[PDB]
């Protein structure tokens, strides 16, 4: 239908325009029909004819007929070739005529078709419902102090401000001559009235604890306010797109429609002030001074003595091997933890050593998404070379090249890069690199692909799902997935990370910033107006309701304390309430220096119908009552602790009218953040959820495999581990855990013995092993068995010590499996247990083939089937302390503190949850396991459903990609509420 | 040996008198946290050579709404309970004219007494439990959220007012651990509280299938 | 008995824009006063925003009950 | 559909039967075309439940259930799992209740 072509950059368009060639625009035509208002343009354009661009192909009558270029009249459907201000998608975008061959548009989001609609209805929707690290750089140029522009160059720039008012601000400096800064151009680029607080990258922590702590000694955290830069440096976290950005603030405040202006004036303003500041990149930015490059070569060096001196070791090799690994897999993890901090000490030194002037630094420091490593390989060092997550194997014989020697373990071979790549690589090190590289290249081929067929199988899997209008969700054949979306039934987009402020600070500090204590009569002076004074002091029954209010609000308090364990106070609730009465501060122009008018009772009562008035379910039925109040508790939960008496009086000091344009906006905004009905939740949800596989790129699976295994419901992971806690005592001590563990752990006669041998006794007093003689002649007398039912062949088995011991064994308790597991007529005597080399033998009571083959095959079929300890299914346990929060346990003090216990846990590759939790002193209320299988088929449908989004969360949150709650929940509550575990459609 | 068989018996005792609360029963609240030391001194501390033997551990509960339900809970001795002693154990729950009854069985029972038990539902209703199910109270685990079953005029308001039918309503499996723990047959209606943290507290509901 | 939100959903508001500028460009009569700009979009937003769109919205409930809506009620955020 | 419900009610009614009493061999003829394999090894697990062999031709009650698996037999020199054969009081019973569960058909 359309002519294809590669895209060209322009960042003259808007970022809703598409540039199309002439030709390719009168190639093909939109179709409009006559209006009487519009006759004479189409009239004119039909007359200029096919042969020039701005006119018309075909004309259809209101019979049909198809008429090639001739009167217009109502009712007659004329395509003319597209022109400016159409709507054309590949996402709609607005078309404007350029005269080369090339698309072009913005590179600010992030070879391909267009198409242009021909009715106006589809037209109309798409319409209405439809800065990558370039302008980064600069941006953070254009903010720096130094930045003075002088007249010229300041109506240059101003001249760029499409949403320029025209006045020109006074300089920030007038004498001895008029001169601007970056700030004030881009205060003036910035729209409306933004408060925003964003901290720098450069920033460092003890700013804020020290002195000088908003002075910003190091040009420190940005603070912005009545919409206008006052201060700081804007990095990528400070305009791009993130959790309070100034770009997210904007749009969340007064829209999408005016943040591309936003983006469009950034892009313009930069760019032309570029033009004349200019950035470049060259080798000068490669050569770091002699001392930093000398430090780096001594590092190395170092390290390289360091691993020279572990290799010489491991030949001594006393070493200690550490538990749970091998000599091989313990020292190779030593050796590449010596060569990662190695290089990364290197890369952190390289990356100080740019002071101010270095290219790479403007980069390194608001780029520093996926800059920083590629830096340090620049000028420090490339690093090591690692292929399946191992260094480089041995090719050859013993040997990675043939330029190395046999049993090469130093830093040299295995594919140690240790000159940078200025200094230029070794043919070694170039070949290690090379490897290093295909490794890469055929994880990236294999990713994206991956990625993309998980991509259109979750898009597939509830592409249905649709919010209907009683504010539920519900999918093709009307089942009920949520009563309400996201369990509140209010849309994503409008939501912003906040802190309840209440759940955190203990009790003593609670109640000493939450009471409003009114037995002072001087603070209240100072915070309050005298008339609201002498009312509050007086008046009794303002005192009541304030105790009152503050003890409901202390009960939602605890609430929160048993809903949210952890101490998180990291919340997503729709309303900002801190960046609201900021806004209304700013507004109203509200002086903290003076008393306020503003009665407390006045914003309690105030909170109470705000409360009264955000309604997500309707009616006064009573369980609809209930569901509305399932659906804004935690809202209102952080209303009331944030819009408090004390907090509004103390620190906001908010007036009557600012309070009540604060409340006004409070119920606003909160009813506009409503998940609107007929919204696509569940592609919107597929899509966020399948967005963060393009990055997911004790041994556990994780990463693609385990989101493949999740969305699956295969009996079969690839590594099911199963989470174990304990009670008490036993949590503390390592010895009562290393007990639980034992008898948890599957224990084999393999594990447990050291060597097995039969041996021919010609009589057992005669005993043909000598050490056991004595012991065999104390046994035999007074026999409890038959000496003349025995067989004439023994075996005789030597167990390991140290295996008897760790696990805590003992030689009746192997006796007493024998005799469950055969019988009376498998006679087995024990030696003893504190006797060195201890030993047990075993006969056969007589009760065809061979003898001697018979004892064999019991041998074969016993040596793996004794089951001495544990569950069979649970292969092995590992035991350690959690460092994480996540697996330690966390509990509520006396004081209100949330104070974390560090405590054994036990992760096990082997999955068996009824037997464990089954199992004495194991904790049967934290104990879990990510097999989901397991889970639904022991603890039910709704703990399989959280045990579900908790590996979901978990998986996507382990390389810190963050995916709102609402999206994993409607993908888990899809494909749970069929009353079991299902896989997706594929 | 004896001491850990002990424990086990406790801890049933525990789980199911645990579960008779949770289902409406009349359970005093001094039994419901029976210690180690009580559960020996009134019953036994070695259930070898029978004094303890799965006899007088039966436990007789009532209804709070109605007295006179009764439902029983035996323990049977033998570790795989056969088609005669339920035949006995239904003729017991006439003979005290009661119609509700859980057994806690070591092994299981055969498919074929399963069916058989099922089949005469109507006039008793009888319910297996194994012993390694009631050797801890799942709905006592962080991943189980609160569960309550809902009354049938609950059922019916809740469906006129959401304007919802049987089969738009998401359903949990009748043979589901939590469905077996309250003892919820096909057709009702079960009211599932859990923790949100975008909304606090949500309250879902699951029709038994 | 009329419970849905007062708002307009923005799907709800494309295709009201959509159906509306169909039938004026098709030479529907218009209720609102008329200026010298032509396009059909725009005379059809800024008669959305006038609040005399000659439309009412049906709403279906999930059962498959209708919703009757005028749009001049539904009043507009944006 | 196609009244299935009756073919497992007869089965299970001739289960409870074979476990009343002593069979006559006409009446377990008759009744085992009409019972799958599962059928009769569940009669088996029941009648062993209440100290009776499992084979309803014999009535004689079992005796002391040795408890233990994986008998060894010097004689013939070979290793049996006898998880099975503690239900039966005797040997002989154990192999002409296997040769009747031979040729149960499978037909539903
Ligand atoms: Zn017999």
């Amino acid at each position: 239908f359309s002519a294809r072509t590669v895209i060209t950059p322009d960042p003259n368009l808007s970022i809703d325009q598409v540039g199309v060639p002439r030709s390719i625009a009168a190639n093909m035509t939109f179709a409009e029909i006559v209006t009487p208002f519009n006759i004479d343009r189409l009239q004119e354009l039909v007359r200029r004819g096919n042969s020039q661009y701005p006119g018309a192909k075909y004309i259809i009558r209101d019979n049909g007929d198809r008429i090639d270029l001739l009167h217009l009249q109502t009712g007659y459907k004329v395509e003319r070739h597209m022109c400016d201000g159409d709507i054309v998608i590949f996402m709609g975008h607005r078309v404007r005529i350029l005269p080369w061959s090339t698309f072009r548009l913005n590179l600010s989001v992030t070879e391909m078709n267009l198409h242009l609609p021909q009715s106006l209805e589809t037209r109309a929707e798409i319409q209405e419902l439809a800065i990558v690290q370039d302008t980064l750089t600069a941006v953070r140029k254009f903010t720096k102090r130094d930045v003075f522009l002088e007249r010229g160059e300041v109506m240059n720039l101003l001249m760029f401000l499409s949403t320029w008012d025209g006045k020109v601000p006074q300089p920030a400096i007038l004498k001895p001559r008029p001169l601007w800064t970056g700030k004030q151009i881009f205060s003036l680029i910035i729209p409306g009235h933004i408060n925003c607080i964003r901290t720098h990258s450069t920033h460092p922590d003890d700013e804020d604890s020290g002195p000088y702590k908003h002075i910003s000694p190091g040009d420190t955290k940005v603070v912005v306010e009545n919409g206008e830069l006052i201060m700081g440096i804007l990095c990528k976290k400070s305009l791009g797109t993130s959790a309070g950005s100034l770009v997210h603030i904007s749009y969340l405040e007064m829209g999408h429609d005016i943040t591309r202006l936003f983006y469009s004036n950034i892009q313009t303003v930069i760019n032309n002030w570029l033009l004349i500041e200019g950035h470049t990149i060259g080798i000068g930015d490669s050569i770091a001074d002699s001392k930093t490059y000398q430090d780096i070569q001594n590092t190395i060096k170092k390290a390289k003595q360091d691993v020279i001196e572990v290799i010489e070791k491991a030949h001594n090799n006393e070493l200690e091997p550490t538990p749970g690994n091998t000599l091989r897999q313990t020292f190779e993890n030593q050796v590449n933890r010596i060569l990662n901090d190695a290089r990364d000490k290197t890369g952190s030194s390289a990356q100080k050593s740019l002071s101010e002037y270095n290219n790479f630094k403007s980069m390194v420091v608001s780029g520093a998404k996926g800059s920083k490593i590629n830096i340090s390989q620049v000028i420090a060092v490339v690093g090591q070379q690692n292929v399946e997550g191992k260094r480089i194997p041995f090719g050859f014989k013993h040997r990675t090249l043939p330029h190395f020697i046999k049993d090469d373990y130093g830093p040299e071979s295995r594919g140690f890069v240790e000159n940078s790549y200025l200094a230029g690589l070794t043919p070694t090190e170039f070949f290690f690199h090379a490897m290093g590289g295909r490794e890469g290249l055929i994880d990236t081929a294999v990713k994206t692909a991956e990625t993309g067929y998980i991509q259109r199988r979750l898009i597939k899997s509830m592409e249905s799902v649709m919010v209907k209008y009683d504010a539920t969700v519900r999918n093709s054949i009307n089942q009920v997935v949520q009563l309400r979306y996201g369990e509140d039934g209010l849309a994503g987009e409008s939501v912003e990370f906040q802190n309840l402020a209440t759940l955190k600070p203990s009790n003593k500090a609670f109640e000493k910033k939450f009471r409003f204590d009114y037995t002072n009569e001087r603070a209240l002076r100072r915070t309050l107006q005298e008339d609201l004074v002498k009312d509050v002091l007086s008046n009794a029954h303002i005192q009541n309701e304030l105790e009152r209010e503050f003890e409901r609000m202390r009960e939602d308090r605890e609430v929160l304390r048993v809903i949210f364990p952890t101490g998180d106070s990291k919340v997503v609730l729709p309303c900002n309430l801190l960046r609201m009465i900021w806004n209304a501060q700013k507004i109203f122009h509200i002086n903290p220096r003076l008393p306020s008018d503003l009665h407390p009772i006045k914003v309690v009562e105030g909170v109470k119908e705000l409360s009264k008035k955000l309604v997500i379910v309707n009616g006064d039925d009573p369980l609809s009552r209930q569901a509305q109040e399932n659906a804004t508790l935690l809202f209102n939960i952080h209303l009331r602790s944030t819009l408090c008496s004390r907090r509004m009086a103390e620190e906001f000091r908010l007036s009557g009218e600012a309070f009540d344009w604060l409340l006004g906006e409070i119920e606003s905004k909160f009813n506009q953040a409503i998940a609107h009905p007929g919204e696509m939740v569940g592609a919107l949800a597929a899509q966020s959820l399948g967005e963060p596989a393009t990055q997911m790129t004790k041994n556990v699976t994780l990463g693609v495999p385990r989101l493949k295994e999740l969305i699956n419901i295969s009996k079969k992971p690839k590594t099911p581990s199963l989470t174990v806690f304990l009670l008490g005592q036993s949590a503390r001590d390592a010895e009562r855990a290393k007990d639980i563990l034992c008898r948890l752990e599957h224990t084999t006669l393999r594990k447990v013995t050291a060597n097995t041998a039969i041996y021919y006794d010609p009589n057992p007093q005669s005993t043909v092993v000598a050490e056991d003689q004595e012991w065999v002649n104390v046994y035999y007398e007074m026999p409890d068995f038959d000496v003349a039912r025995i067989s004439p062949w023994l075996l005789r088995v030597e167990l390991d010590r140290k295996h008897m011991t760790d696990r805590k064994l003992t030689m009746e308790q192997i006796a007493e499996k024998i005799n469950a597991g055969f019988g009376d007529d498998l006679n087995c005597i024990f030696n003893d247990d504190n006797a060195e080399k201890l030993v047990l033998r075993i006969r056969i009571m007589n009760s065809k083939m061979d003898d001697d083959v018979f004892l064999r095959c019991i041998e074969s079929n016993m040596l793996t089937d004794m089951t001495l300890q544990g569950i069979e299914q649970i292969s092995k346990v590992y035991m350690h302390l959690p460092q994480t929060d996540n697996k330690k346990k966390i509990i509520i003090t006396e004081d209100g503190e949330f104070k974390a216990l560090q405590e054994w846990i036990l992760e096990t590759d082997g999955v068996s949850l009824m037997r464990v939790l089954s199992e004495k002193d194991v904790d049967p209320v934290r104990t879990t396991s990510n097999d989901i299988v397991e889970i639904f088929t022991v603890l039910g449908i709704e703990a399989v459903r959280k045990a579900l989004e908790r590996e979901l969360y978990h998986v996507i949150s382990f390389d810190g990609s963050y995916v709102n709650y609402r999206h994993l929940a409607l993908l888990c509550d899809t494909m749970t509420c069929r009353g079991h575990l299902m896989a997706i459609t594929r | 040996d004896d001491e850990e068989e002990t424990y086990r018996l406790w801890k049933i005792r525990k789980t199911i008198m645990q579960l008779c609360h949770d289902r409406g029963y009349l359970v005093t609240q001094d039994e419901l946290d029976q210690t180690l030391e009580e559960f020996k001194a009134q019953f036994g501390d070695k259930p070898s050579e029978g004094r303890p033997r799965r006899t007088d551990l039966t436990v007789l509960v009532a209804h709070n709404d109605d007295p006179t339900d009764q439902m029983f809970v035996f323990f049977p001795e033998e570790p795989k309970v056969g088609i005669k002693t339920i035949k006995v154990y239904c003729q017991r729950m006439q003979e005290e004219n009661i119609t509700r009854a859980l057994i806690v069985v070591q092994q299981g029972m055969t498919p074929s007494a399963k069916q058989s038990l099922v089949d005469m539902a109507p006039k008793y209703i009888l319910e297996q439990f194994l012993q390694q199910e009631l050797l801890i109270n799942i709905t006592e685990h962080e991943l189980v959220p609160e569960h309550v079953v809902m009354t049938k005029e609950e059922v019916t308001e809740l469906l006129a007012r959401y304007k919802l039918r049987e089969n738009q309503l998401p359903r949990i499996q009748a043979g589901d651990p939590v469905a077996r723990y309250f003892g919820i047959k096909r057709g009702q209606v079960v009211k599932i509280i859990r923790p949100s943290e975008t909304a606090g507290r949500y309250i879902t509901y699951r029709l038994v299938q | 008995k009329r419970i849905t939100t007062p708002y307009m959903t923005k799907y709800e508001r494309a295709r009201v824009l959509g159906t509306r500028a169909l039938q004026i460009a098709m030479c529907a009569p218009v209720m609102v006063e008329l200026e010298g700009e032509t396009d059909p979009l725009l005379i059809a937003m800024k008669e959305l925003k006038a609040r005399k769109i000659p439309i009412i919205i049906r709403r279906y409930l999930p059962d498959g009950s209708y919703e009757d809506w005028g749009v001049d009620e539904l009043i507009i955020s944006d | 559909v196609r009244k299935k419900i009756e073919f497992e009610r007869k089965a299970l009614h001739i289960v409870e039967q074979l476990l009343e009493e002593n069979i006559t061999e006409e009446f377990l003829m008759e009744c085992g075309r009409f019972i799958t394999p599962a059928h009769y090894s569940d009669v088996v697990d029941e009648r062993s439940i209440v100290k009776l062999c499992g084979y309803p031709l014999c009535q004689k009650k079992l005796g002391i259930v040795p408890k233990q698996k994986y008998k060894i037999s010097t004689k013939t020199n070979k290793v049996y799992d006898i998880t099975e054969r503690k239900s039966f009081c005797s040997n002989f019973c154990y192999q002409a209740s296997k040769f009747f569960e031979a040729q149960i058909p499978k037909t539903p």
